[PDB]
């Protein structure tokens, strides 16, 4: 590495981000300002990255201390835990039909 | 990345393993990136 090297041969400063998602917290996180929850109302949620549209309502179901979300047969979430309050919540979709 | 489960029972036999079924649920993952091969119990 010679300052005079062609620019090929000149030396460059990389650095490579990988993203990953553990079976633990998420604890890196973006700097997009958190809101107030809604409730029983059909709204677009994004929760920790997990985005959709649904009515969140209280639920009834049991997630264990560690887990994040549920799943449905479909493999669409069906139930989250909000990141600033130890709930679970069920996501019900919008209601639809044909017209 | 070192998954850690584990379950905790109790039991009345001084033998072996008693039969029956129960699921151990994930309490602790390392990202340590220390490769392994071996390990050993302490009591
Ligand atoms: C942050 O979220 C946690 C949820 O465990 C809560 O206990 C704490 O009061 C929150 N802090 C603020 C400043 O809202």
């Amino acid at each position: 590495f010679q300052p005079t090297n062609g620019v090929g041969y000149q030396p460059y400063r990389v650095v490579v981000l990988s993203f990953e998602l553990l079976h633990a917290p998420a604890t890196v996180c973006g700097p997009k300002k958190s809101t107030n929850l809604v409730k029983n109302k059909c709204v677009n949620f994004n929760f920790n990255g997990l985005t959709g549209t649904g009515v969140l309502t209280e639920s009834n179901k049991k997630f264990l201390p560690f887990q994040q979300f549920g799943r449905d047969i479909a493999d669409t979430t069906d139930a989250v835990r909000d990141p600033q309050t130890l709930e679970i919540l069920d996501i019900t979709p919008c209601s639809f039909g044909g017209v | 990345y070192f998954k850690i489960y584990s379950k905790h029972t109790p039991i009345n036999l001084v033998r072996d393993l008693p039969q029956g079924f129960s699921a151990l649920e994930p309490l602790v993952d390392l990202p340590i990136g220390i490769n392994i091969t071996r390990f050993q119990t302490l009591l």
